[PDB]
RNA sequence: GAGAUUCCCACUGUCCCUACCUACUAUCCAGCGAAACCACAGCCAAGGGAACGGGCUUGGCGGAAUCAGCGGGGAAAGAAG
RNA sequence: GUUCAUAGCGACGUCGCUUUUUGAUCCUUCGAUGUCGGCUCUUCCUAUCAUUGUGAAGCAGAAUUCACCAAGCGUUGGAUUGUUCACCCACUAAUAGGGAACGUGAGCUGGGUUUAGACCGUCGUGAGACAGGUUAGUUUUACCCUACUGAUGAUGUGUUGUUGCCAUGGUAAUCCUGCUCAGUACGAGAGGAACCGCAGGUUCAGACAUUUGGUGUAUGUGCUUGGCUGAGGAGCCAAUGGGGC
């Protein structure tokens, strides 16, 4: 019989392996489609998720409650130090797909680069490309070379760069470098290929793929929380209090026919660390990163044309669990999948962005830098200095200092 | 225009809200919140700024035993402001009104929550001070 | 001359507008069709300022001024005390008070000479009424109703009062006022009558739903056309 | 009155609507080590059939060895209703 | 149906479909297939309540009614009752109808029926009976096979690694309100829309912890009861002593 009164199904069909996902990077699985009127340009970028903090701005939304006012809106930071651009992929289209037709590596591939290619670093004799990167020397091979370059020319249809990150900029304990295919996309096969040729061995920093205030996509692995029951998994009802063997259960997981589970009854497993696509997440700024042209400057990076304050985006006693930023950063908006440190893809959308949503100016007034490991309740250390006046430890310090 | 953004409710059906009006009802039990479609299990539940339909159960003998359309205008549950503000009140507390809004008392005891001065003009006109 | 208006299909004209002889604030949650009607009808010298007060565009009853001065509710951003003062005329001082009843336009109402008050304003801010609106400040209410400047709307040529008042309390407010002051009513039957009315002295905004025989009492206390 | 019932105040995670923490398990390991049950066995749809098949017919198909769970089936077990 | 059989209905007759009613039968089960309802959860049907696109009217507008493609999505919160049904309150776009061993008890519960105790009414000489009422009454086992959920692995490419492609399977978004259009079209009047546009919400989904809240044995830091170390200081025990943050 039907069951007496209807409710919605709990959870989404459309996310069914929820398992662990075979993947720590997070795959684009879809690049923006490709049209040769645009200039040539890169696609996606890998940053590592940072920290969150909260900003104030005003809404130049007309007619909304919030028109000209000021709101605070959470984001995310992530950490974005340029690619290294070391290899060339070119794709075939074939009536099965399209299909690897040729890759070419750079010269001088970097260390941490090379260290992505071994399972034991420590016990290699890092031989990677020691006999490949001899072909960009000797006539013979650079005339391969050549024609490597001549055929992906004239046969590929979508090229894609292989750029890495620069594990020694960031304050992380992995010294392995996350490599990446990243579709160039905008122009001919032929203005592609030169452009890409002479990215290789280069540095591709993030504001060359990204811009101010557009909408992107973020993919990667979704925090791990280990082996979850029905009712944190799928977040159905809890059993009554009476309930005998058990009551964080469903109740029943399926009729006597068809005299099997089906696989739309919530059952336990595996929660987290499944790999996500979000959309249309907005870039409310791209910091600029440390500098030392005289001395080191910070300032490029929290204060806003309101605030005046030399300030890095970095909190009070640095980023929880993450440690400090000091290269360049994208500020995006809200939420982002993963944990802290965590690995993330930025793609380009793959939609056309007209919505007021959309195409917004973002203009800050405040970024919030008080310490996230605790009620923080100041924004530099020199605001803290002044308020509290000398210490304790400042005076048998200064009785040291004369 | 601009309509009224999403709040935290904390006031289900069952919930018993003083009455800030000089209709001579204390208090007012809400026994559903106007607009909820609904689901299942899920009590209906009303922030400030929301038309409930309400039973006085304490007050003048002539408004007992009927149901009564009221505004919620003011919460004890904290609720964001779109400025980040976390605000809530010492008591929940609404007003009788009709089905047009107006309100059957004329004068309002205490703060009336920004939220509903804003969504109801006539409210916000006896109000002593909108917080 | 009595123009019947709608904020947003709402006749609560008196919630969103504030007219003085010498300034016009409008709510800013609207669009044109109410924004007109102001600037068509007023008298071209007088500015009309998209205004709010802590956000919200109940204006009218959070507000309360004259043609020396307006005062602003404790609840006003900066950003907007600034922009209500680079948008008047720089006779009209703007004074944000403190005052516990923030609702400044249901708890107050003055015209060029006079404001009735509400027992319980502070000391202070009566100070700072009578300082800014150049006024004589006089805590007095009608009878039971003590949200003065909702039940009660008046200009310099006359007022009217809610339906209820008697003939009695009629009689001492005109005296204070020194203007006949007619009970009435506006946007058919509703006693707050200020949230309903705006009115100057050479001009009257009232609800779209103001019977004619309204508009006409509203036409004949305020000495108009 | 550890009797049956109805309402009210107070109270609360009974509930909205679930979350987090603690102990002991479960889990993995060293040692030790059962029992119930067992025609053969064990993926489905339809057909026909003792009129609800694991086996048969026709089709869908089918890839070693396993771990933690689970309660849809085995018209599961328990007892010559 | 003011006229007008067929906008919408349909008497007298007459042809069917369905197996969500109740019968009829007794083919399977009596070396037992756990017997009502509710809860939970999934899926399916369409004879469509709403929503999308439409045709018709005794369709001026608004509202409503009939029919078509159509099951993508939704169809709620409560008082009484064990109830299924029923009825009322209220919200709503709508509060449509059904199947899956009258889905679902090694999922629960045990209110009902249906053991043994007991009371009443009626019946019986009596023991006792009552699709009469009432009260109290043990809900056992999974570690096996499969199914399903996750987790290692396996075949082949000489070994091994990096980057990839995509066969195939799943699949997701939904509905409402306000402003404007517009007191506009239409209408004698009363009333009274819609397309574009804007601002938001509901249900659902996927995340996340900057903020707010919850947790808190960091057993972190104060406070505190009883006891104990001769006292101070420093601590400990009271199955987390209690409590604040
Ligand atoms: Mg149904
Ligand atoms: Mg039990
Ligand atoms: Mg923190
Ligand atoms: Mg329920
Ligand atoms: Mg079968
Ligand atoms: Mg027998
Ligand atoms: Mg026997
Ligand atoms: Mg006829
Ligand atoms: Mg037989
Ligand atoms: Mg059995
Ligand atoms: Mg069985
Ligand atoms: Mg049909
Ligand atoms: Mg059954
Ligand atoms: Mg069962
Ligand atoms: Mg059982
Ligand atoms: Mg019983
Ligand atoms: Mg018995
Ligand atoms: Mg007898
Ligand atoms: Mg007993
Ligand atoms: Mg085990
Ligand atoms: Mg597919
Ligand atoms: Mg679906
Ligand atoms: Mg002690
Ligand atoms: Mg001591
Ligand atoms: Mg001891
Ligand atoms: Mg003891
Ligand atoms: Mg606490």
């Amino acid at each position: 019989s039907h069951r007496k009164f209807s409710a919605p199904r709990h959870g989404s069909l459309g996310f069914l392996p929820r398992k662990r996902s075979s993947r720590h990077r997070g795959k684009v699985k879809s690049f923006p489609k490709d049209d040769p009127s645009k200039p040539v340009h890169l696609t996606a970028f890998l940053g590592y998720k940072a920290g969150m903090t909260h900003i104030v701005r005003e809404v130049d939304r007309p007619g909304s409650k919030v028109n000209k006012k000021e709101v605070v809106e959470a984001v995310t930071i992530v950490e974005t130090p340029p690619m290294v651009v070391v290899g060339i992929v070119g794709y075939v289209e074939t009536p099965r797909g399209l299909r690897t037709f040729k890759t070419v590596f750079a010269e001088h591939i970097s260390d941490e680069c090379k260290r992505r290619f071994y399972k034991n670093w420590h016990k290699s004799k890092k031989k990677a490309f020691t006999k490949y990167c001899k072909k960009w020397q000797d006539e013979d091979g650079k005339k391969q070379l050549e024609k490597d370059f001549s055929s992906m020319k004239k046969y590929c249809q979508v090229i894609r760069v292989i750029a890495h990150t620069q594990m020694r900029l960031l304050p992380l304990r992995q010294k392995k470098a996350h490599l990446m295919e990243i579709q160039v996309n905008g122009g001919t096969v032929a203005e592609k290929l030169d452009w890409a040729r002479e990215r290789l061995e280069q540095q591709v920093p993030v504001n060359q793929v990204f811009g101010q205030d557009e909408m992107i996509d973020v993919i990667g692995v979704t925090k791990g929380k280990g082996y979850k029951g029905v009712t944190s998994r799928w977040h159905t009802k809890k059993l009554p209090r009476k309930t005998h063997r058990g009551l964080r259960k469903v109740a029943c997981i399926g009729a006597w026919h068809p005299a099997r589970v089906a696989f739309s009854v919530a059952r336990a497993g595996q929660k987290g660390y499944h790999h996500r696509t979000e959309i249309n997440k907005k870039i409310y700024k791209i910091g600029q990163g440390y500098l030392i042209k005289d001395g080191k400057l910070i300032k490029n990076n929290a204060s806003t044309d309101y605030d005046l304050s030399d300030k890095s985006i970095n909190p009070l006693g640095g980023f929880v669990h993450y440690g400090e930023v000091t290269n360049d950063f994208v500020m995006l908006k809200g939420c982002v999948v993963g944990t802290k440190k965590r690995v993330l893809t930025l793609r380009k959308s793959l939609l056309v962005q007209t919505k007021r949503r959309a195409l917004e100016k973002i203009d800050l007034k405040f970024i919030d830098t008080t310490s996230k490991f605790g009620h923080g309740r100041f924004q530099t250390m020199e605001e803290k200095k002044a308020f509290m006046g000398p210490l304790k430890k400042d005076r048998i310090a200064k009785e040291e200092g004369a | 225009s601009g309509a009224k953004f999403r709040i935290s409710l904390g006031l289900p059906v069952g919930a018993v809200i003083n009455c800030a009006d000089n209709t001579g009802a204390k208090n007012l039990y809400i026994i559903s919140v106007k607009g909820i479609k609904g689901r299942l299990n899920r009590l209906p539940a009303a922030g400030v700024g929301d038309m409930v339909m309400a039973t006085v159960k304490k007050g003048k003998p002539e408004l007992r035993k009927k149901v009564h359309p009221a505004v919620v205008i003011r919460q004890r549950k904290s609720y964001r402001r779109k400025d980040g503000v976390f605000l809530y009140f010492e008591d929940n507390a609404g007003v009788i009104v009709n089905n047009k809004g107006e309100m059957k008392g004329s004068a309002i005891t205490g703060p009336v929550a920004k939220e509903c001065a804003d969504l109801w003009p006539r409210i916000a006109s006896n109000a002593g001070s909108i917080a | 001359m009595a123009v019947r208006a709608s904020f947003e299909n709402n006749c609560e004209i008196g919630c969103f507008a504030k007219l003085t002889n010498t300034y016009c604030l409008v709510a800013i949650g609207g669009s044109e069709n109410f924004y007109s009607v102001f600037e068509g009808e007023l008298s071209d010298t007088i500015p009309v300022v998209h205004a709010s007060i802590a956000g919200c565009r109940i204006i009218g009853r959070m507000c309360v001024g004259n043609r020396h001065g307006l005062l602003v509710p404790n609840n006003t951003t900066d950003q907007e005390l600034q922009h209500i003062r680079n948008s008047l005329p720089d006779t009209v001082q703007i004074r944000r008070v403190e005052e516990r009843l923030s609702a400044l336009g249901n708890v107050t109402t003055c015209n060029d000479y006079v404001a009735l008050v509400h027992p319980d304003l502070d000391r202070e801010t009566e100070e700072i009424l009578a300082d800014v609106l150049k006024v004589e400040v006089f805590r007095q209410t009608v009878a039971d109703q003590v949200l003065v400047g909702s039940y009660c709307v008046f200009s310099n040529q006359g007022g009217l009062v809610h339906p209820k008042t008697s003939i009695e309390d009629q009689d001492e407010l005109s005296s204070l006022l020194q203007v006949p002051l007619v009970a009435g009513t506006v946007n058919r039957g509703s006693e707050v009558i200020a949230a309903g009315m705006v009115v100057n002295d050479w001009c009257a905004f009232c609800g779209l739903d103001t019977t004619s025989t309204e508009l006409s009492v509203v036409e004949s206390v305020f000495k108009l056309n």
